[PDB]
RNA sequence: GCUUCCUUCAGUACCUUAUGAGAAAUCAAAGUCUUUGGGUUCU
RNA sequence: ACAAUGCAAGGUUUGUAUUGGAAUGGUGGGAAUUUAAAACCUUCCCAGAGUAACAAUUGGAGGGCAAGUCUGGUGCCAGCAGCCGCGGUAAUUCCAGCUCCAAUAGCGUAUAUUAAAAUUGUUGCAGUUAAAACGCUCGUAGUUGAAUUUCAAAGAAUCAUUCUUUUUAAAAUCCGGAUUUGUUACUUUGAGUA
């Protein structure tokens, strides 16, 4: 059935972007998903989003700036050491100059660059361009 | 070399009403006459000239009630060697004629390709900006940006296309039948085209529009 | 360095060989109703046109300006 | 036992042996800098290539990573010593921008040819 | 749906407000008493809830009383040894088995019986994993009939 | 869905399927089955020495029309009888009806080559003189 | 009370349409795939 | 190798046939040294190239694939050809000669292996029709598993962002102040490794 809420949400977002929507109803909100969205917002790819609280798993609706090329999960959240990062990023995201590879790291979720700055690698959630 | 221009854009280009082919690209205008392209890339005046090549002359048979009926598809890559690449096809009875047709086709095609950088920007862009990937038929190719000193790691045909485009340094892939040369070429072209239509953090800016040739010079076209 | 054109609706940004995509130009009024000199502009990508959402997008754009008034 | 005197291949072969353009380029190089084989060219490519690889690796690391600063710096210094870079172009992004001409220039024969001494490259050799 | 190809979504969905509505006069104690009475009268949890909703004015025992109805039954000590859903399943299985005994050639019934058995085993397992069932409790096709009471 | 499991703890399945499936690869099977050593004249070797038993002609595949000159030889190593095609414009007569021939593969591992039906072997030395040398003739002459 | 019309569920087909896919035939799934990782069994 | 003329082409210079003085290893012999003793290495001194006979080969020239629709011979024969193909009297493929091409003191052939192979696919394949969805469902191990539990807030530096400081609950500990709080995976630092 659901397994990875986050992945599904990201897929939905991607679809919305492709269509050229504006708004998009990410249907089960999750702390992790919220965090991811926040991160995205910080690096400009997403606009506002109104996490609507039901009395259940919440819905988010999210405001899109027509700016994302793709966003994605990389399931199997592979543990990833700090040295192992570079190769992974080469494999994944389109240019060294841009895109972001989001890790959950014991210092909260943050992008590959952030991780590098810190020192800790961790488990790899997803990415955008 | 004088020619009576049919289309409006062509007419405009006949005089010095347009600066660069860049302008025409900007407003997504349909270039009809190869004459326009020629005018924009002459050996005199202009810097880099359009170096062409007949990358493939494949013979191609129709099989009528009386034997075969061979035509020749020519493919040509045309190239500035700096920004502009083009890829033309023409099926015709004689080889020379086909080639001629193909050059015109290539000119019509002619596209601007964004060269970018690997790592960080130093003097003059060189590779593709990001992994761009075209498909045509089975063959899908993924140009990946490389560091400066790399050459075009890739097939001969891909190298040929990429030099014309004005990419110096790249990494090719190729899923699918690359023996089918035309398709491969098409794929490469598609990939190149994708470079502008990508939308990088560079281009978040909403810069107000330029005025098209057709509104900026409409008054001048009323005379003819 | 030709910086390509951003579809004013969806921001998709549109290449040379798109065609399809259109830069629709809307002429202004000056109090009377007579044609003011100025012109407010929208580029529309090909994709939206193909979809048929183009009209909707245009309406939204107008609403965002002051040019027309109903949104949808 | 075997000796411990370890030894190493200085030159990799091409890959695609009858590519026209590459061949022509090689021939041109040979002509210009008075070389005996394609082997010499290959050797020099290898020499260049190792350096280039190193540079690439360094660039993958960030600045003020110890390794990058030390090893990268060393590489840069070596390049400078060799007469590959000099004053203007000593930043590690530049050591990628080396080509074969840059390297061949510093061959002794080439130098000899430059600094009077002999009428030709062949003569110098 | 766990077993069919059924994919329907017919469902109760409760209202946003989960502090009881203004019009509800019943104090909690009274409602508890009523619940107890219902339980005594032979009703099962779900049935009891339904009765409460319909006959008396009360939507959800959870909004009036902090506790859910099973919990309150447990507190009062009139909780069944053998959980509602599981019990129902067992009953169904028993019924199926009787039919089979009567009427040997029914293939569809047999197939469905197997399915119900499987579901019981899932449910049963789950209950064991908690502490509603004892660990010494297999479900047996021989015993089953006696178990339900 | 992918087809494959992509769990974090999935590795067992992933390995195991690959291990079973490898064997569908023809080349891999050729390499790793034990029947290589059993069912092969050279018995995992580059060449083999065989005395000749019969100078013999072999008619080519249908489109082409020739009688290719082979030599049916017995491997000293293995006691195996095999036809080995002899190269050269006139190099059947350069060998004797009983000569210690050194025979190699034809170029395609076991698989047969070109016009020839089922001759997988190329004699390339007779009485220790090189067949090629003999063919050239300026180099050598067959010692006996 | 039944009948229609509206909306909506669950089936279930068809039609046009794909800056979606595909080697094409075709496909609202064969789409969201070199912008490759939702889960999983089998081959 | 170099320079003269002779010849050549190019917008006077490069290129290439006659001459002819310079250079030098190789090879030969002495030493100096080397070495346990020799031999080599290097070192010096005598010898010492013009067809510089001090003589470069190997495998190719239809395509793949760089290089001949050059000359004779053969005539579905002999043969070549990794593959497609060539040969049935113009063979650009055989056998030669000439010319050219590649790599060159090396260059072929064979068998194995890696890459080419995203043709074993974790990254990374494919399964309507190309090989491939178990007839169907249940099912143990296996793999996978909704959301939820301290969220946040404020100040200083830098070119909207980066790095830093401070506090916002509860319990135990220490003379109102100050300081400990599930396990493992994971990750970071280490330590210790020939
Ligand atoms: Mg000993
Ligand atoms: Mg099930
Ligand atoms: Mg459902
Ligand atoms: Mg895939
Ligand atoms: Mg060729
Ligand atoms: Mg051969
Ligand atoms: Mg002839
Ligand atoms: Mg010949
Ligand atoms: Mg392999
Ligand atoms: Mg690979
Ligand atoms: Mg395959
Ligand atoms: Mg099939
Ligand atoms: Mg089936
Ligand atoms: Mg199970
Ligand atoms: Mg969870």
């Amino acid at each position: 059935v659901r397994m990875s809420v986050l992945a599904d949400c990201l897929k939905t977002i991607n679809n919305a972007e492709k269509r050229g929507r504006r708004q998009v109803l990410i249907r089960p909100s999750s702390k992790v998903v919220i965090k991811f969205l926040q991160y995205m917002q910080k690096k400009g790819y997403i606009g506002s989003f109104e996490i609507v609280d039901d009395h259940r798993s919440g819905k988010i609706v999210v405001n899109l700036l027509g700016r994302i090329n793709k966003c994605a999960v990389i399931s199997p959240r592979y543990d990833v050491k700090l040295d192992e990062i570079e190769k992974i990023i080469t494999s994944i995201l389109p240019s060294r100059l841009f895109g972001h590879l989001i890790l959950t790291t014991p210092y909260g979720i943050m992008d590959h660059e952030e991780a590098r700055r810190k020192h800790t690698g961790g488990k790899v959630l997803g990415f955008f361009f | 070399k004088n020619w009576v221009p049919v289309t409006k854009l062509g007419r405009l280009v006949k005089e010095g009403k347009i600066v660069s082919i860049e302008e025409i690209y900007l407003h997504s205008l349909p270039i009809k006459e190869y004459q326009i392209i020629d005018y924009f890339f002459q050996p005199n005046e202009c810097s880099h000239p359009l170096k062409d090549d007949v990358v493939k002359i494949m013979p191609v048979q129709k099989q009528t009630r009386a034997g075969q009926r061979t035509r020749f598809k020519a493919f040509v890559a045309i190239g500035d060697g700096n920004g502009h690449c083009g890829l033309g096809v023409k099926c015709a009875k004689e080889v020379a004629t086909a080639i001629r047709g193909a050059i015109i086709s290539a000119k019509l095609s002619l596209i601007p390709v964004r060269r970018g950088y690997w790592g960080n920007k130093i003097g003059d862009p060189h590779t593709v900006p990001m992994k761009v990937s075209g498909k045509c038929g089975s063959v899908r190719i993924r140009l990946v940006p490389a560091p400066r000193g790399t050459q075009i790691v890739g097939a001969p045909t891909t190298k040929k296309m990429l030099n014309f485009a004005g990419i110096k340094d790249c990494f090719s892939s190729s899923c699918g039948k690359t023996k089918t040369k035309g398709n491969f070429l098409r794929a490469i072209f598609n990939a190149l085209s994708k470079t502008y239509g990508y939308l990088t953090p560079d281009l978040w800016k909403v810069t107000n529009f330029d005025k098209s040739p057709y509104e900026e010079w409409s008054d001048f076209l009323e005379t003819y | 360095i030709y910086i390509p054109r951003k579809c004013s609706a969806t921001s998709r940004l549109i290449p040379a060989k798109e065609h399809g995509a259109v830069q629709i130009n809307v002429g202004m009024v000056d109090a009377n109703g007579v044609y003011n000199g100025k012109t407010e502009t929208f580029a529309i990508s090909g994709h939206v046109r193909q979809n048929g959402e183009s009209d909707a997008c245009l309406n939204r754009l107008m609403y965002e300006k002051k040019l027309l008034s109903f949104q949808n | 036992p075997k000796s411990y005197r370890n030894y190493s291949k200085t030159a990799r072969n091409p890959k695609r042996p009858f590519e026209k353009e590459r061949l022509d380029q090689e021939l041109k190089l040979i002509g210009e800098y008075g070389l005996k084989n394609k082997r010499e060219i290959w050797r020099v490519q290898y020499l260049l290539a190792k350096i280039r690889s190193a540079a690439r690796y360094l660039l993958t690391l960030d600045e003020k990573s110890s390794k990058r600063i030390f090893q990268g710096e060393a590489l840069l210094r070596r390049m400078v010593r060799q007469g590959l870079l000099g004053e203007n172009e000593e930043k590690l992004d530049y050591v990628l921008g080396l080509t074969l001409p840059k390297l061949l220039e510093r061959r002794l024969q080439t130098k000899v040819f430059k600094l009077g001494l002999a009428k030709s490259v062949h003569h110098a050799r | 749906r766990m077993y069919g190809k059924g994919k329907g979504i017919s469902s109760s969905t409760l209202p946003y407000k989960r502090k009881q509505p203004s019009w509800l006069k019943q104090k909690p104690s009274e409602i508890e008493d009523a619940i107890i009475k219902l339980a005594k009268k032979g009703q099962t949890p779900s049935q009891i809830g339904a009765t409460l909703r319909d006959n008396y004015g009360i939507p959800q025992v959870k909004s009036v009383t902090g506790n859910k109805i099973l919990r309150i039954l447990r507190a009062q000590g009139i909780a069944t040894t053998i959980p509602e859903d599981l019990y129902f399943l067992i009953k169904k299985a028993v019924s199926m088995r009787k039919h089979l005994e009567k009427n040997k050639k029914d293939k569809d019934c047999k197939f469905r019986l197997i399915l119900t058995e499987s579901k019981i085993h899932r449910i049963s397992r789950y209950y064991k994993r908690k502490k509603l069932l004892p660990s010494n409790w297999k479900y047996q096709s021989s015993t089953a009939s006696a178990l339900i009471a | 869905g992918s087809g494959k499991p992509s769990g974090l703890r999935a590795a067992r399945k992933l390995r195991i399927r690959r291990r079973t499936q490898r064997w569908a690869d023809k080349s891999y099977k050729k390499s790793h089955l034990g029947t290589r050593w059993k069912s092969n004249p050279f018995r995992g070797s580059s060449h083999a020495k065989g005395i000749v038993v019969e100078k013999v002609a072999i008619e080519a595949k249908q489109p082409n029309s020739a009688y290719r000159k082979c030599v049916r030889v017995q491997l000293i190593k293995n006691g195996k009888k095999i036809t080995a095609f002899v190269p050269g414009d006139g190099c059947l007569n350069f060998i004797d009806e009983n000569d210690e021939v050194l025979v190699s593969g034809f170029g395609r591992s076991g698989h047969s080559v070109g016009d020839l039906p089922g001759v997988k072997f190329k004699v390339v030395k007779v009485a220790r003189v090189s067949l090629l040398a003999l063919f050239k003739e300026k180099k050598e002459k067959p010692r006996s």
